[PDB]
């Protein structure tokens, strides 16, 4: 996962040499700033059930014809997969505030998300709806420079829908 | 690769003698029903993503440990794996259908893909399962006699089980 | 001398191509290589940096 | 008042009218920019490789 | 375009030798569904109106929620490029009957389709029920080997777009 | 490839200078006003889709003769090729302007950019007024206040208009 | 081998896409054309005897220098590996026939082909007159398509020999 | 490279149109006849050796300045290169037959060619007077009558000559 210090280890190892000052640099400017992304963490995995709910609504408010009869929305399994898709999103955003890289989004969402939405007639549109709607939670939920982190990794994860 | 009329010709070479009249008749015959067959193969590529999706829900809803977190299906990569897995499966299967031959399916694919599934980790029972499901879910298109003359292609359904139950067995 | 390596392609090398793609046709997993000794480092760092898992080098 | 102008003509015009959908109107007009989609790998002569 | 005859001439080239049987064979089969192919293209080209707005109104029954205001199909420009777009995708599966292979419809639909989409937001899914109806409606203009050739390109757009 | 402190280095290194009290300065002002910079920089790329689709929109509302049939974004391939060029040259505009300097734009993006959309006829004037839209649809992204600590910018935003400009330029 | 279903699986294959119009238009062409080939193989089948030794005499009335002593074409062992190598070519053309592919004819004879002959001085030219003159009985054998197809392979043999 | 068939498809889609009546019964036309378009080139691809040894020999009886130490077909790598290059244009004006546009030689055996012999020193004149040899060759085989049903096949001796023309003319 591309965490930032894994990527100054890749580096390094790629040019083959020791760890100049340069990316000992990179390290530190993860060190300091790792605070404001793990308290982010914390905070967004204090209020997932309702971030889930909430991303939930939005998405059949904004797309209300997806409820009805006869396609994705209706049926309670689907809910049901709706709300652990969008737990899932908000858990790895989590785990990349905690890694302080777009690694754990990268590999767990993002690679292989195409193919699979269009094999399961699944529309981007709603997760990018479900991420609208978590990011404008957490701009109240969160304040200070964790704000800047948790928007940068939800809309990272958005332009990875679209 | 090799054909069915590829193969007469391998086993006259190996005994070094031109292929017996009975040879000529049975792949006259094949000759004959290669209209059917390529009926066949069309039935299999013009619905192969409808077969995917079947298969791969039916198997899921079936096999719910691959979707939950820790399973061998479980992040997007995995999932897409797997489609492609099936995907490329059913393409080799239709490639035997159309040749006739088991060769181009036995060739490049079974026999190494064995030490794959095992490397990576995957339950190959499942992947057995998920290749008896495409072959349940093409049945009924290989069936499907809209848009195409009323005829009997029993030999057809039976070589393209064949080689599905094939794969499914030497993946298993 | 000559070194035969055998590397076994697993998840480390999965997740890369999973990230850049296929650029070149997927292959199966398991598979010999046969470099010099002047070549054995750099070949054995690079199936390294590629995440490739060696199972057993054979020399000849 | 008869017809003023030849059936020939009239065909002639209802088939290449027809020839193009919605017939010719202000917005499925061509590009006057005549390229076709193999324009620049043939005119570079790079097709082949 | 990756026509039978081209494609023939290509791999004769690539291996820098001459038309053997194969090739000439394979020329010959399509030399032969010619003739049920431009049939196919005579009928679909005399019928392309009543095809594609029976074609669009397909689509606007099977989405209805696209035609309200405040999305795509609203207004009489959204529609017009909707009659424009399966008017293309009509014209090519003709253009590929003529031509006896999947060139026109590869070159000039799939190439890039996804993107395209993904760029616009346009849902594969309206082109696939407007291909569904035109290979309804081709089932009632066309019999036998016409009606073969047809459904044949028709099912090789579908699958592009699924 | 070279930033403004690398810069202000070669600048030194051809007099055979040490760098100037004015120059540090000059280059303690740029580090302060960094994180700005980062900012403007994640208004790029987070907004990049958008800043795309609304150059796009308008380039081919503007200019329709490209989207017709004949015209050079006009089937699937070339309009994907299109968009795919804004994407590139956005890419590199927001690396200039972490930088802080247009050199990687130049050197890697915009040098012979001209004589590819000469050779494939591609109508460079109309590459020039789709990098002019996406410079005005990245101003509206940059110049938003929401989520970030409200304080002057001018000196970013002008900078970025110079990138765009350049560009523009270039491709022209 | 090189057969026309063989050559529209590997370019199928090599693509990593499925069977469609161009290909199945091509396995069509075989389809028709299988009449004809085994039509032509079965003829060729019954007299491989008179044409084996008419070649072989063909031969020896065309190089007469060749059966002087001393020469290849002196002694009964070198005429009866005469007749076996005419038998050989005639067996392998009608497999070619059956196969409807130059595959058979390529792999069992064509590929080694000159440095085999190089390595033992076996003067092509032997060869050429030797499927000359079984050409010139295929045209009295054979009649209608099948007399077209036994004559293009024999051509491409004398192709790969001259 | 195009055939007529996608010659025409790109015409009318310039044109935005489906493909007029008219233009339909010409490319019926040219499939229809297309059976003596496969004699013809197989007339080419068999006699080959035949039309390049007959090509060679005339040429090189005309012009013996070619073989003379100093020639450019002096020693036996350059009279080799001579052979594969009067090969390659039979080969290529044999694809064009098949095809039926010229469009072949020039996307791929003439694209570079004069610029080749030019910078190689090669004689165009004695190129483009092998090839007219080549096409005298070439008639004698594509009149031959026998083995073929008799019938008019004016239209293809004529395109025949008028690719091998082209040719000549481009290298000259
Ligand atoms: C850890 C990464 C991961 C993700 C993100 C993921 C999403 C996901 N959800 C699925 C099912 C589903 N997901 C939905 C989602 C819809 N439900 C509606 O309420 C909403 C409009 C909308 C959600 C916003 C639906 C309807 C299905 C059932 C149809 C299907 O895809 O098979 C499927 C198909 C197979 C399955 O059941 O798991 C995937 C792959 N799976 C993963 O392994
Ligand atoms: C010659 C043709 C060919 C085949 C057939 C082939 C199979 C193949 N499957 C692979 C992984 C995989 N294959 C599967 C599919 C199975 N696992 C289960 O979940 C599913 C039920 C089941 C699908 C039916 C999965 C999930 C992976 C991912 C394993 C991992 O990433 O660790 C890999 C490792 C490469 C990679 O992951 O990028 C190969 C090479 N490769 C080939 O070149
Ligand atoms: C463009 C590619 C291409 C296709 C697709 C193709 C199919 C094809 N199907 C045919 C009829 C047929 N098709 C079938 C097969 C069907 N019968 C049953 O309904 C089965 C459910 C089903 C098999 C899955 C049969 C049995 C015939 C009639 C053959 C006969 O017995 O004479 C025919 C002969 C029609 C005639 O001359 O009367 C062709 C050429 N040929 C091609 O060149
Ligand atoms: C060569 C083949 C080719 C195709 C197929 C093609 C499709 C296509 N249609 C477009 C416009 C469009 N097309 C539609 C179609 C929708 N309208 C609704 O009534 C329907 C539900 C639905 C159609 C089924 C819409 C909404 C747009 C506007 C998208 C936008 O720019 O906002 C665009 C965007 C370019 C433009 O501004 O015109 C493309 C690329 N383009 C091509 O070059
Ligand atoms: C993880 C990557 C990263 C980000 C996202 C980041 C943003 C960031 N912006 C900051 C302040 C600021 N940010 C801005 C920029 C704004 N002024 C206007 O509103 C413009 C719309 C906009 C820029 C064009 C300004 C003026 C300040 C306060 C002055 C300063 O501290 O330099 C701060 C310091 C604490 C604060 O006051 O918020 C951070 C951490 N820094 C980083 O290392
Ligand atoms: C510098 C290297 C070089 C060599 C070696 C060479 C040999 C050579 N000799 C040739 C003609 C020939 N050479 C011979 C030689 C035969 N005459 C018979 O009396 C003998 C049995 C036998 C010689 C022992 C013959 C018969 C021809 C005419 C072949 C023909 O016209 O097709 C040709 C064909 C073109 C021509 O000159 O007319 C070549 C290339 N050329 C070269 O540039
Ligand atoms: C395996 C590859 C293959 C080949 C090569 C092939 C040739 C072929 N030649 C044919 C007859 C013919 N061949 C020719 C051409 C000849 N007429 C002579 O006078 C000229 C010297 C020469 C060229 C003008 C003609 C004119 C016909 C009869 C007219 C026609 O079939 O339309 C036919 C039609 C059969 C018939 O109706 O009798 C075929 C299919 N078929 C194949 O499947």
């Amino acid at each position: 996962s591309r965490t930032v210090i894994t990527e100054v280890i890749a580096t390094a190892d790629s040019q083959g040499r020791f760890l100049n000052s340069t990316e000992l640099q990179a390290a530190f400017g993860r060190f300091e700033r790792a605070v404001p992304a793990i308290e982010a963490a914390r905070a967004l995995t204090k209020n997932q059930d309702a971030l889930v709910k909430g991303a939930v609504q939005a998405v059949f408010k904004k797309f209300p014809y997806v409820t009805q009869p006869g396609e994705k929305g209706y049926g309670d399994s689907n809910q049901a997969k709706c709300a652990r898709d969008i737990g899932y999103y908000l858990r790895f955003i989590t785990y990349s505030l905690v890694a302080s890289g777009t690694g754990p989004l990268d590999d767990y969402v993002i690679a292989g998300l195409r193919e699979v939405n269009r094999a399961f007639n699944l529309n981007p549109l709603w997760y990018i709806e479900a991420l609208n709607y978590i990011k404008g939670e957490t701009g109240k939920l969160l304040s200070g420079q964790s704000k800047t982190e948790a928007l940068l990794y939800i809309d990272h994860a958005i332009n990875a829908l679209s | 690769m090799n054909d069915v009329f590829t193969r007469a010709i391998a086993q006259a070479d190996l005994k070094g003698s031109f292929l017996l009249e009975s040879d000529l008749d049975k792949l006259a015959s094949f000759a004959k029903e290669g209209v059917k067959r390529l009926d066949a193969v069309a039935a299999l590529t013009n619905n192969a993503p409808a077969i995917i999706s079947d298969a791969a829900h039916k198997l899921f809803a079936e096999q719910q440990e691959l979707i939950q977190p820790g399973g061998n299906a479980y992040p997007h990569r995995r999932m897409a794996a797997c489609l492609r897995d099936m995907e490329i499966i059913l393409r080799y299967v239709s490639y035997a259908l159309l040749a006739g031959d088991a060769s181009v399916l036995d060739d490049r694919c079974l026999n190494g893909l064995r030490e794959t599934y095992n490397a990576l980790g995957t339950p190959t029972q499942s992947v057995a399962r998920a290749v008896q499901l495409m072959k349940d879910a093409a049945m009924v298109h290989l069936k499907s006699t809209a848009n195409v003359t009323v005829g009997d292609c029993s030999s057809l359904y039976s070589e393209a089980a064949t080689y599905f139950d094939k794969a499914a067995a030497s993946i298993a | 001398r000559i070194y035969k390596i055998t590397v076994s392609e697993a998840g480390a090398y999965a997740t890369n191509k999973h990230r850049t793609g296929y650029r070149a046709p997927i292959r199966q997993s398991n598979y010999t290589l046969t470099v010099p000794y002047d070549r054995f480092l750099p070949e054995m760092i690079r199936l390294h940096q590629s995440g490739a898992k060696i199972v057993n080098v054979t020399s000849v | 008042m008869p017809a003023v102008v030849a059936d020939q003509y009239l065909a002639m015009a209802k088939e290449l009218a027809a020839s193009r959908f919605g017939g010719f109107t202000k917005e499925n007009i061509p590009s006057p920019m005549a390229q076709p989609e193999s324009y620049g790998r043939d005119r570079l002569g790079i097709a082949a490789v």
